[PDB]
């Protein structure tokens, strides 16, 4: 009949109120008759939703519904809620009825927030999952009542509070984390919903040294909804966020045992930024984890946060990778008083990884960007008389150069040979002068790294061998992206000359670190989502370890495919092999690069058997000799 | 038989309370040095709590040879780096040497803080 | 139940190993609470309402994939939501062997609704078993207790619902077929004594489709042990002149305990035992016997009045007049002449019944060969009726 309409000219209500008697005596049934004057079954459940369903067909009677869901009455049993009871036994039809007119179940509802507040948030909670649940053909009623339950935030007000239960403080982060889920990204701007007074309770419950570890790592999952903010509002966010790393963060490092309650809620929280950041592609997310990152040796967490980073590249959208590269970048070129350990961190351990995932398949962005920045520093000269300033200047050409490296080893050749915009900008502006203009002066610029003599230098010597390595690993990739058809890699990167103190080798091995050489080394998975909804090569072992092994194998595995013995990669390697006065280290470490790159001297057979058996034949290789090595 | 069957609140806590002496020290320069290291304007706020922390401690533990170490250490390190901000945030509230006689405690007024602190080239174009 | 049946180096059990606990969880409960301070009775309802709920949800139809199957379950036997139809699979294997058992007082409410509700489901979802497959447990949990002891509402639901399903069965292959075999004879049937000629066909069926799956012989014989001791001993009699003679063709290395029995026995025998259910035909047979001389010998006798021949003369005659297919032998000097007819009808139905794939396959080369010899032979002798009786085979096979 209720189908048909003709439920009220076949069952009226009399000279009354305008509410249907029917349907109040028979909610009432329901409500007091699985109460006490007891017993429960299936078949009985599905009259009882049944003559519920039917009260609720007549008219309106919603707020008598929710008067009685916050009823406080107590059934005594050995007393629990005789309130809640109701709801939990039908959970369902109730929901389905306060989802059927909206802005008022919910305004009558958290009305009496402050009274009943396990109630008021049992009964939200419980529409908002069944609005979750029904979001397949109805995505509409859970924007509806999400922003509704937004316009009344001012109401349920005294939950986030200070000196609130801190037990209903996360019970409305649950909550609210749910409403943001529901709604799509539009409580950011022009006050959708409730911008200022919803924002103060992010800031507030994720601002306050009141509050516990593991709730903030809660509530930091809120930010991917939050970090498309901008000047004012984002930058109080990042503010707020700042304060959070600096008084419950470890200093620079662990410090902290594993499994002592620290460290594991230093995990937690850590890996809940990590994945949050991972998801929403946000810069200043990148600035905090790279900067708490790179601030010791190597965290404990290194393969997260690269994984975490890899993630992050390759994700399209791509005027937000240019704006993580950029962010990290700026990070490292600005001209902070930064430990050079930790300056020459950022750019090791986390823009390497983010150039090396994605910068664009035919990239200009950030080269073409940092092009005339970083060749002008390359160009700079150094001035030995203070170590602060001398060793920064030093790690950032370091950087600039691995940056470089990496450009060249992932940028196509084309678009950085041919006449291009690219390249255009160290020389006379864009115009077409020359081509490969910067090709010769970073050229230029690299090879006078790792060559200059170091008679003189005596400051500042370990960093300097790393300068120079990355200048070389530069210049390697470059002549790989070069012209490189003729003899193109023997002039550079090989083929220096003694006259005036020019060594590559000698200057980029260590020589004086003493080798130790051991003897031996749907539709039933969505019900998942409900649930989880309504709950919250080689051994790299010392000398394959050396930042040249890698990029030298690689180089002669490329020139294998590019064209007695060759000029000067072939012939000086193989004099400086040869005789035993070369120091020790680069003769191992040439043993090293042919044994990697054994199928080149394949050909090359009846040259290399003399240098190399009179190596392991020698004695001169410390403690009981090279043993793995020969 | 018979012999074979018969975070900060925690840096807070260390801060205000050590067994024992001059290591704590040592941790909380690496800790303000790192801190210094660094240009966030916390940690600044926190390094100027700490040595306000650390004065009060000395006061209230009859020693300033620590107080006075530090602080010419602090001062040398501002003076040779790149600390300005550092140096202007400690000299906005004043830390300085004791001032009464050089001594552990006397009744005498502070005079010290205005008295201290008012071929190849052929090789390229071969393309 | 939504997780433990969606599970379909590292190793994964699926589900075989959660089922002692589960058991644990609500039969062998008074064994092990005791240590503590009912939960069985909670924990069985709340087993069947969850299992109730994921039938209720799970969109176990099945879609067509790009001929005309005359096969109702054909190519068809492909679900939209192939996670789902892995999960049912699971819950029915699972509620199976948590179902068997625990029905002391627990399943008596729960006959009317289970069954009303898989009835509803299984003829909108005909062709899915383990609707089936739960038909039979509850209504065989509805037989251990007694509940059909004339309610009548199931009774009569049963009744229709058995009518329809033994004449829509008549179209099911292997696994489906099986399913709605095992329902059918699992009716308790002492009580539904009538209309018993439509439930015959669904015994034999279940007898011939034995002597390869045991189960299915299994529950054949608890049927025929049930009708004979329980229905009315003179409308069951005129229903084994055709339910005995289907029952007929049933009567016709190096390893670590081995190493440990060779080394002596000091306790690695122990052990190597410590490390270490399909019914075996053989007592199948001894089961045939058993009830086949429990039955007496004035009913025992209709076991070989089937006709004492009806179609294996046709595997018992001479498929054609005069012998063709001369085939001459050759060997060094002589080359003698046999006659690939006698052999022919062994060799077609060793093709076609060989439960033997080495065997299977000889046979099946030999009938390639002998096609070939046959349209030869008739290329440069009137021969067709061979092809009469040898076609019919080359389709079936």
């Amino acid at each position: 009949l209720h189908r048909a309409g003709l439920l009220h000219n076949i069952l009226p209500s009399q000279s009354t109120d305008l509410h249907h008697s029917v349907g109040t005596e028979l909610l009432s049934l329901v409500y007091k008759g699985i109460a006490p004057g007891p017993s429960l079954d299936l078949s009985c459940k599905q009259l009882a939703s049944g003559l519920l369903e039917l009260a609720f067909a007549f008219g309106g009677l919603c707020e008598r519904l929710v008067s009685l869901l916050l009823n406080p009455a107590v059934l005594s049993t050995a007393h629990f809620s005789h309130g809640e009871y109701f709801y939990s036994l039908f959970s369902e039809t109730i929901n389905t009825e306060l989802l059927k007119n909206l802005d008022l179940a919910v305004l009558e509802l958290m009305q009496s927030s402050v009274d009943n507040t396990k109630m008021v948030s049992a009964v939200l909670n419980g529409m908002l999952d069944q609005s979750f649940r029904e979001r397949a053909n109805q995505k509409h009623q859970g924007l509806k009542l999400a922003t509704t339950i937004l316009q009344h935030w001012k109401k349920c007000d005294s939950w986030w509070a200070k000196d609130s239960p801190l037990e209903t403080k996360m019970a409305v982060l649950a909550l609210l984390a749910k409403i943001l889920q529901i709604d799509s990204s539009v409580s950011f701007n022009t006050s959708h919903g409730s911008f200022p007074e919803v924002f103060t309770t992010y800031i507030s419950l994720l601002a306050d040294t009141k509050l516990d570890l593991h709730l903030k790592g809660q509530a930091v999952t809120l930010l991917p909804f939050f970090t498309s903010l901008t000047g004012g509002s984002l930058e109080e966010l990042r503010r707020v966020l700042e304060q959070l790393i600096v008084a419950h963060f470890p200093m620079q490092s662990r410090e902290f045992p594993p499994g002592t309650p620290r460290f594991n809620n230093y995990v937690d929280c850590m890996k809940k930024f990590l994945d949050a950041l991972e998801l929403s592609q946000s810069p200043m997310l990148l600035e905090l984890m790279t900067e708490v990152l790179c601030r010791e040796q190597q965290h404990v967490m290194e393969e997260l946060f690269q994984s975490s980073f890899r993630r992050i590249a390759r994700r399209g959208s791509c005027v937000t990778q240019v704006g993580l590269l950029e962010s990290v970048y700026e990070m490292f070129r600005k001209d902070d008083p930064r430990l050079s350990f930790t300056r020459q961190s950022f750019v090791d351990r986390s823009l390497l990884t983010l150039l090396w995932h994605c910068s664009l398949d035919a990239l200009r962005e950030f080269f073409s960007t940092i092009v005339v920045d970083a060749i002008d520093v390359l160009k700079s000269r150094f001035t030995k008389l203070n170590e602060s300033t001398f060793d920064t200047q030093i790690t950032k050409k370091m950087g600039y150069y691995k940056i470089l490296d990496v450009m060249y080893s992932r940028l196509p050749k084309d678009d950085v040979h041919a006449k291009e915009s690219k390249i255009n900008q160290v020389f006379h502006g864009s115009c077409i002068t020359e081509g490969n203009e910067l090709t010769k002066t970073l050229i230029k610029l690299c090879y006078d790294a790792f060559t200059e003599n170091m008679a003189g230098e005596n400051q500042l010597l370990e960093r300097r061998r790393l300068y120079h390595c990355a200048a070389y690993n530069c210049a390697i990739s470059v002549i790989c992206c070069v012209f490189n058809e003729l003899k193109f890699y023997q002039g550079f990167l090989f083929s220096e000359k003694p006259e005036k103190n020019l060594l590559i080798f000698e200057n980029l091995i260590d020589l004086k670190r003493r080798y130790n050489f051991p003897v031996e080394v749907s539709t039933l998975s969505e019900e998942m989502s409900q649930f989880d909804f309504s709950t919250g090569e080689l051994e790299m072992d010392e000398l394959n370890r050396h930042e040249c092994m890698a990029p030298l194998t690689a180089l002669v595995k490329h020139m294998h495919r590019s064209l007695r013995d060759l000029p000067s990669w072939m012939k000086f390697l193989h004099g400086k092999l040869g005789n035993p006065i070369v120091p020790l280290n680069i003769r191992l470490f040439l043993a090293k690069l042919v044994i990697n790159t054994e199928e080149v001297f394949r050909p090359y057979a009846k040259h290399w058997l003399s240098p190399l058996l009179q190596l392991a034949a020698s004695e001169n290789n410390g403690g009981e000799g090279i043993h793995y090595m020969v | 038989a018979q012999e074979i069957f018969q975070a900060e609140n925690f840096r807070v806590l260390v801060k205000q309370k050590k067994a024992s002496f001059e290591e704590a020290s040592n941790q909380l320069i690496n800790h303000i040095e790192q801190f210094l290291d660094t240009n966030e304007t916390p940690y600044f706020m926190k390094s100027i709590d700490c040595i306000r922390a650390f004065r009060e401690e000395a006061i209230k533990f009859s020693e300033e040879q620590r107080f006075n170490n530090f602080l010419k250490a602090l001062q040398e390190k501002v003076e040779i780096k790149q600390l300005n901000h550092f140096w202007e945030i400690v000299v906005q509230d004043g830390i300085t040497l004791i001032t009464k006689e050089e001594a552990s405690g006397s009744s005498v007024t502070a005079e010290e803080a205005k008295k201290f602190l008012a071929d190849v080239d052929d090789l390229l174009d071969m393309i | 139940l939504i997780r433990i049946c969606s599970k379909p180096k590292w190793k994964v059990p699926t589900y075989k190993d959660y089922v002692d606990l589960f058991r644990h969880l609500l039969s062998s409960d008074q064994m092990m609470d005791s240590i503590l301070a009912s939960l069985n009775h909670l924990l069985y309802d709340e087993f069947v309402k969850s299992v109730l709920k994921i039938v209720e949800k799970l969109d176990l139809t099945l879609e067509i994939q790009t001929m005309i199957p005359t096969s109702d379950p054909a190519a068809n036997l492909h679900p939209a939501k192939p996670k789902d139809f892995s999960a049912f699979i699971n819950l029915v294997e699972f509620c199976r062997e948590i179902l068997p058992e625990k029905q002391a007082e627990f399943f008596e409410p729960w006959v009317y609704s289970f069954s009303y509700e898989l009835i509803l489901q299984s003829t909108r979802l005909p062709l899915i078993s383990g609707f089936y497959k739960l038909l039979s447990i509850t209504v065989r949990n509805a037989k251990k207790i007694k509940y059909f002891e004339g309610k009548y509402s199931c009774f009569a639901l049963f009744v229709k619902f058995g009518k329809e399903v033994a004449v829509k069965m008549k179209q099911y292959k292997d696994e489906l077929l099986a399913s709605c075999l095992t329902f059918l004879l699992s009716l308790p049937h002492n009580i539904i004594e009538l209309d018993v000629r439509a439930y015959v066909p669904a015994l034999q069926m279940a007898f011939k489709l034995g002597l390869s799956y045991t189960p299915l012989a299994e529950v054949g014989l608890n049927a025929l042990e049930e009708w004979s001791i329980y229905i009315d001993r003179h409308v069951m009699q005129p229903y084994y002149k055709d339910i005995l003679p289907c029952l007929d063709g049933y009567l016709k290395e190096v390893s670590a305990l081995s190493r440990a029995a060779q080394k002596g026995f000091n306790k690695v025998v122990l052990k190597h035992l410590k490390k270490t259910e399909a019914i075996s035909l053989e007592e199948i047979r001894i089961r045939v016997v058993q009830m086949l001389g429990s039955l007496g010998g004035q009913i025992n006798k209709n076991l070989l009045t089937v006709t004492s021949s009806d179609e294996m003369m046709k595997s018992y005659v001479a498929w054609d007049r005069e012998k063709r297919l001369s085939f001459a032998v050759p060997f060094r000097e002589m080359k003698p002449v046999i006659f690939l007819d006698v052999f022919l009808p062994r060799v077609t139905e060793l093709a076609l019944t060989a439960s033997d794939r080495q065997t299977k396959v000889a046979a099946c080369e030999l009938l390639h060969s002998m096609v070939m010899f046959m349209l030869g032979k008739a290329t440069q002798p009137p021969m067709y009726q061979l092809y009469k009786r040898t076609f019919p085979v080359l389709l079936r096979l």
